[PDB]
């Protein structure tokens, strides 16, 4: 044939590839994603390209979790422990400011151990029904929440969690591809793909059944699943319009520094000024109903026409059948019945309020999170929804990591091949 | 740009984790610097051997076909004598070595 | 509301000491206690930080004239005086300004609320 | 700190009036802390304002200037029903208070 | 002749460096890089290498990760500080009478989850786990009480052996020898190229070398020096001795709450065979196997009939056959199978939880009982014997090195020369 | 044949396998990723520094390179034929093992003396 | 025509990490041997900037040296149990008279398993201890307050053995040797080394210790003589022999704390009753001064110069703080710095509680040591802060302040091989 | 460094040259990134190589050839320290000129 083999350098061609990813920018996330974002980020066409994508097995939301527990323990592990305050709680009913009574809370008075550890004195504090646990039946003695299950560590009030926009970057021999051709779905080819250095940001929220402050969904309603006729296999449904949510704590909590030790202490929660009202969200009713209307004529494009219906989540504890949202710092844990209630000015969400958390479902592990003195009230951006199937339909919940798929599902990293070879009609000259 | 033109055709085609990435990018750097030197082609991007195309790696007129195929098709479609070529290539080169000092009619 | 009950104590003249205190009607140390002078003097002036909320100070009313002191067991605080004198011939009372954080120290943000009966012994 | 305020023989009815405070000291870092409390004859003093803001269950009949040197003026006085009230320098441990005029 | 610089060049040098360890286990757990799916092996024709198994330090570096594995794998487990305690332990009755000496029911006054709340508790322990602290009142402790901690073993975590390969890092070579009469020092004439070893399974034993290789030929006898007593000799030998091991007996164990999810566990009671564990060695392969080995070591003491004598003496963890079988450690008698002069034979053994493994100063563990009847069953493939008219030998000890070495012997560690030159007829041309 | 297969070789037979040892100088969860980290970057060290050597005596990208210094007859007087039929690398790095960082020195020194010769003096001028 | 020339002679200011190089701290991490035959270039016709309170060197060795003093105490006993109610009264030494400084304090301690509270106690300085009360026996450790105390180990040695720093390949240590440097301007007579000389890594507050004297003159090094906010350095060119002692003879106890731990602490002491005291010759100190002083006036020509024997702040900055072998002596400097322009005897305290470094959260325990200590040192120079006349007091107290003082010759450089210059030809062949 | 600091004509021939895991792999990074710069340029593996692009009379007053031999390489490198990164540009332009013209003026066998 007189072809011979000629080497070429400098070849674009890749193969799908699993490597780090580094991000970039008293803030956790800024301090731990320090290095600098691109100003100018680049892209390219890939004129004539087609490519497979894969959200459901994409590894990169893998590994953001793997980072956020890190960055998360990091913070976490050089702060005080509550252990302890792990004693027996001679409690009372629930107490207020004047004439009045706090539902959800209780007035329990306990045994501590001063920094002499000899000398024993005994404190009081407010806590939420939620983090208590009673000893035995017909008594007043309680525990904390956990005592008997875990270490309680006090979270550092120094150091703020706010989500920030965490761009990732592929390192040196690879690149991301994005599918940008819109209304891709679920899993496939994308006949319209481009390549980048680095990711859009993406604010590392997390939340429950509401999927809140991320992007918005191009074109018309997105649902997003692995085959969609099954139960399971929780669809993602991203929407194109956003839906205002106002989040709110009306009352004024006050916080008390209890010294538990040689270097240590509590905050504990003192009286508390105001009304009360609990906690609540407030939701549009027309912009609720319109957007549950539009999400159902898409699902009428997966499913014959049927009885569709929205329910309330069918159990489990607050975890998966509230929307946990972190507001302030408080945790908040509000009931979506209500919202998920539908056949085919405002209403809102009556939510109850935590301050031990076992975060991602750590089961062994829990945190406590200091009290925030005075009010708040949070607005969020509700961008997608999760649902999973009985046509009914509930809230249901995920491994707390579609809150990333959501935003990752267009990234893909691949590594680059740039050596190759192919024959040519030239002989190597000697 | 990088990838560019990935999908034309060859006749234009052609024209602590911080510490763990940093190590990985110079393995990969040196790999390719000294499987292209073992070669022949130390300091450039392009460079031709004296190892024959064997045509059972793959029996196209590729003559003409260069311009109809790309470089990602391409790699696929020879992929399982990657190892076959490369051994061959390395071969070609120290045995050209060892005919430049042959001392019967040396260089 | 606190809503201490003043304890009292007899007058002396210009001799001797005392720390009455006031009964609180619920709780005991917790956060939220103080202790002050009283008089027909433009409210004469705090005498003691008996804050609880694990920590105690002296206030302006006086340099040396007493010190914070409490017993959780009585339900009851006061600055227990020392040295008594004439200049001490007044009044004192009880409240409950609720604890608050505030960076260094301390601030009396929240109201002095719950004011005892109080009593006199001049 | 210090505190003291011109309301001096505050004789009046229907309209509302106070003295603002010397505020030596701003006693502002944050949320004004400072803070009103009267008393009528023979009576414990209670909560009138904080913060410049009307004492939770104390009255209706209560407003304060938003300024360190706030004077608490009633936002009525139709009550009449004059007693001694002053400010105190709550900030500051030497809570300074104010001369109590009625 | 002119010089010729030439890289690439197939030679090598003696050195050291790290290996790779190669396989809810803790060894797969650690060793969590795959093997070679297909190993291979290069001959080296007309090659010889200089060996010394006394030498090589493939030895000592596993040894460090063993103890490294050993160690971080305990860490996150429960501590049993709080159990610091005085105990009561009374005579414990398994069944009808309360002759068993070995078990005591030690009663105790423990801080449960809860800070403020203390509990009577109990448990039963071994007399080799507990020391009496004032003779004659009835007042004990734990053993290690009386200098550290003791911490005790995740029940979920298994130590099994697994076996395990040592690979070598670019730039290195193992260099293994193939001659089965090779001793463990000197020349061999028969040398192959691999990348990883064969596979070792890290078994911890002591007297006894357990679930190893054969010897490819006749048993072979490899010591250093093997004319001083100051040196242990190694047995290797060419067929196993089955050994089979048990404690007759179902435990059924309690978990005492100690702190904000920890728990300690331990024995509350035990049905079945009142008597302690027992080991069986077939008679006719004890005596043919020594007898055997005995035909050996006649070549390097070629004398007076050969003495087999019983351990000197010293602490259990040294005098007795040690035994990783299940949860729970063995201490075996070996007293009737050396003592001699050149159908079963049954031997008692004791049981611990407290143990000291790698004899650390700052460290003790204590091992969660095993829950009903346990049986180990295993391969004798040799013996670490010391010796001291005649020769005496004994079923003594060394370090635990030992018990790698006996595997360990064949390999070398050596690291890539490229570079070198050599004359040539050419001279590098101006051009 | 492969790798260290060819090290028992003559010298002459062996360095028809120059090319495969050196493609295998190069390689292609907690503190034991750490000994691996640093066995990586002592390898990728000892690659460069052989790469150094080649490139100060002016060998860089080639598994043979003759150079301008004379064989001396001190570090050996046997003659070709030994030397590459009978004598394999082994031996001959024992052999010589004592002038390996005399003939080193020249190397370089020689290299220099090169380029101080092709350096151009202002041809131009 | 551009020349690209490679190995170029050129260098730039940077900053790097250098080598720790060379039963002891320093000895253990710093256990890499030193260049036994160091080699040192002139550079013939360069002058190069040197400035000594810019110098990085000296707050990277800082930085080490209090991490290798923490990693050295981790492995250790902790005190924290000790930290109760102690029951103090008079100490008496020797004879039946009371020795002032000392208590004689008891205290419940765990010991052996549980539940032991045996009375153990031991003898304190009063320098260590707080009184809970007034008219009170009752007192507790001043640690207390912040932190747990580590018990030094005397298994090891903290002894300021002298370290040679050395730079990583691609940098080079630059050395000024000009005599009369003054700290902040150019050197015009430099040369290049690797290493730096031993420096030993002495602690001591007002005055330096054991360091290099000066090569000419006494040197008077400040970063702004005019500035009285900045510190002055007097490097002196001969020393002053002191010779420091604790003229007693020390007993101690060892009081166990639980498994692995204990305490150790006085038991008696027999001997004089002065606790310190130290011998500095008076004709040379005097004439030292002096001669400070004539070149002090060359800086600061105004009417006459003062010292004060006075100094401000707590008893770590007060005095001439230094360690005697494992001992901690606090010496007053009021008999010292008394002029204006045999021996002197100075009393002497002695401190058991260190907190080393003037970190809060931190403190160490110094066990007691057996028999007697006598210490040499040489005064190599003195740390002096100042305000018609001028009034000059004893200053110092910051610990890189005695660093500063020998590194002030030293700069780190790193080594850029690349650059370019015009020539005469084109390459010939293209 | 080595001897250092003569007129730069003087320096013909003078050519001759955890916190343990970060300056070990820094070392290696900065010796690559001046070989992968050589590598770019038509200068790997030489101390001295030249160019095809002219000197730019508008950087510098050159004073035909005093300019290279009146003062050391650290006041050169000082005067043209706004350049370097122009001159760098400028050689890799003409060195893919050259690497493109090779590769399209094809010789082969
Ligand atoms: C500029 O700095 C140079 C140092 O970088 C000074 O050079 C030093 O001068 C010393 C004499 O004054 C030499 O001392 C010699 O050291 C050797 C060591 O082995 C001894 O044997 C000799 O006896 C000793 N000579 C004498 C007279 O004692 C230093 O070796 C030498 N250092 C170097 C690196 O050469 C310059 O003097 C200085 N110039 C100015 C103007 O100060
Ligand atoms: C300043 O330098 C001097 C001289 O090196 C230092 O003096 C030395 O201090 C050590 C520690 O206290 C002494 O070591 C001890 O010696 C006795 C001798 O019997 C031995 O029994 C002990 O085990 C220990 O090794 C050393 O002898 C002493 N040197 C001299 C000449 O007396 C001084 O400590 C340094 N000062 C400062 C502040 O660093
Ligand atoms: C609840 O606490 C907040 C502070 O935590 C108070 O906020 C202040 O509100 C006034 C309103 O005029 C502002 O001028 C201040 O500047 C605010 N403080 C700060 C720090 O921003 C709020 O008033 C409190 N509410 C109640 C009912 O007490
Ligand atoms: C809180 O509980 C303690 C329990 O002893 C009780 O004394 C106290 O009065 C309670 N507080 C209130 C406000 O009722
Ligand atoms: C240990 O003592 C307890 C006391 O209640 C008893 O119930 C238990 O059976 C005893 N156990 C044994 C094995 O003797
Ligand atoms: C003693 O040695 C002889 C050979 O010298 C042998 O035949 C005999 O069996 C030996 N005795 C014993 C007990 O082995
Ligand atoms: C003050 O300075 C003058 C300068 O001439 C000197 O003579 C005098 O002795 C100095 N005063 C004192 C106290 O030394
Ligand atoms: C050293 O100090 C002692 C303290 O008692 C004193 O007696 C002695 O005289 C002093 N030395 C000199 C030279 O004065």
């Amino acid at each position: 044939e007189n072809l011979w083999v000629t080497v070429y350098y400098g070849v674009p061609v890749w193969k799908d590839a699993e490597t780090t990813l580094f991000c970039a920018s008293h803030n956790v996330w800024a301090t731990h994603c320090c290095v600098p974002t691109d100003p100018n980020p680049q892209e390219i066409v890939l004129e004539n390209v087609t490519e497979n994508f894969n959200m459901w097995k994409n590894n990169m939301v893998e590994q953001m979790h793997e980072d956020i527990i890190s960055l998360w323990d990091q913070s976490l592990k050089p702060c005080v422990k509550l252990t302890p305050l792990c004693v027996t709680l001679n409690c009372t009913n629930a107490t207020a400011s004047n004439s009045s009574i706090i539902e959800g809370m209780k007035n329990c008075s306990f045994n501590i151990t001063t920094e002499l550890r000899d000398k024993r004195e005994k404190k009081n504090a407010l806590f939420y029904k939620l983090d208590i646990v009673q000893l035995d039946g017909n008594s007043s003695q309680y525990r904390l929440i956990n005592c008997n299950t875990s270490a309680i560590t006090q979270a550092c009030p120094k150091v703020s969690f706010e989500p920030i926009p965490i761009h990732y970057c592929a390192p040196a021999g690879f690149a991301i591809l994005k599918c940008n051709n819109k209304t891709f779905t679920g899993t496939g080819p994308c006949n319209n793909v481009s390549t980048v250095q680095c990711t859009h940001g993406i604010k590392p929220v997390v939340s429950t059944q509401l999927l809140l402050n991320g992007s918005l969904a191009e074109g018309e309603i997105i649902i997003r699943s692995e085959n969609i006729t099954d139960n399971g296999k929780t669809i993602l449904v991203h929407l194109n319009e956003s839906v205002k949510i106002e989040c709110t704590r009306p009352n004024n909590k006050t916080r008390t520094s209890i010294r538990i030790g040689p270097g240590q202490a509590f905050y504990a929660t003192g009286q508390v000024i105001g009304d009360i009202r609990e906690a609540y969200c407030n939701i549009s009713e027309s912009t609720w109903n319109e957007t549950l209307g539009k999400v159902v004529k898409q699902l009428r494009k997966h499913f014959p026409h049927k009885n569709i219906t929205f329910q309330p989540s069918s159990g489990g504890d607050l975890e998966v059948t509230t929307h946990s949202f972190n507001c302030g710092g408080e945790f908040f844990y509000c009931n979506t019945s209500g919202l998920f209630n539908s056949t085919w000015d405002s209403i809102t969400l009556p939510c109850r309020i935590k301050q031990i958390i076992n975060m991602w479902q750590e089961v062994g592990r829990a945190m406590y999170a200091p009290p925030i003195q005075g009010n708040i009230t949070c607005v969020s951006n509700i961008t997608g929804l999760i649902l999973t199937r009985d046509e009914t339909f509930r809230p249901g919940g995920g491994d707390m990591r579609d809150n990333w798929r959501s935003e990752l599902y267009k990234y893909k990293v691949v590594k680059i091949e740039p050596l190759g070879v192919a024959p040519t009609a030239c002989k190597r000259r000697v | 740009g990088f990838l560019g033109a990935a999908g034309s055709t060859m006749g234009a085609a052609s024209m602590i984790k911080q510490l763990q990435a940093r190590v990985l990018a110079v393995e990969h750097y040196l790999r390719d610097q000294q499987l292209l030197g073992i070669w022949g082609c130390s300091g450039k991007l392009i460079c031709t051997t004296n190892v024959p195309w064997n045509s059972t790696w793959s029996n196209k007129t590729l003559s003409e076909i260069w311009d109809n195929m790309t470089w990602l098709q391409w790699d696929k479609e020879i992929s399982n004598y990657t190892q076959i070529i490369y051994g061959l290539l390395e071969e070609s080169q120290n045995q050209q070595e060892k005919n430049e000092t042959d001392n019967l009619t040396c260089d | 509301x606190x809503x201490x009950x003043x304890x009292x104590x007899x007058x002396x003249x210009x001799x001797x000491x005392x720390x009455x205190x006031c009964x609180x009607x619920x709780x005991x140390x917790x956060x939220x206690x103080x202790w002050x002078x009283x008089x027909x003097x433009x409210x004469x002036x705090x005498x003691x930080x008996x804050x609880x909320x694990x920590x105690x100070x002296x206030x302006x009313x006086x340099x040396x004239x007493x010190x914070x002191x409490x017993x959780x067991x009585x339900x009851x605080x006061x600055x227990x005086x020392x040295x008594x004198x004439x200049x001490x011939x007044x009044x004192x009372x009880c409240x409950x300004x609720x604890x608050x954080x505030x960076x260094x120290x301390x601030x009396x943000x929240x109201x002095x609320x719950x004011w005892x009966x109080x009593x006199x012994x001049x």
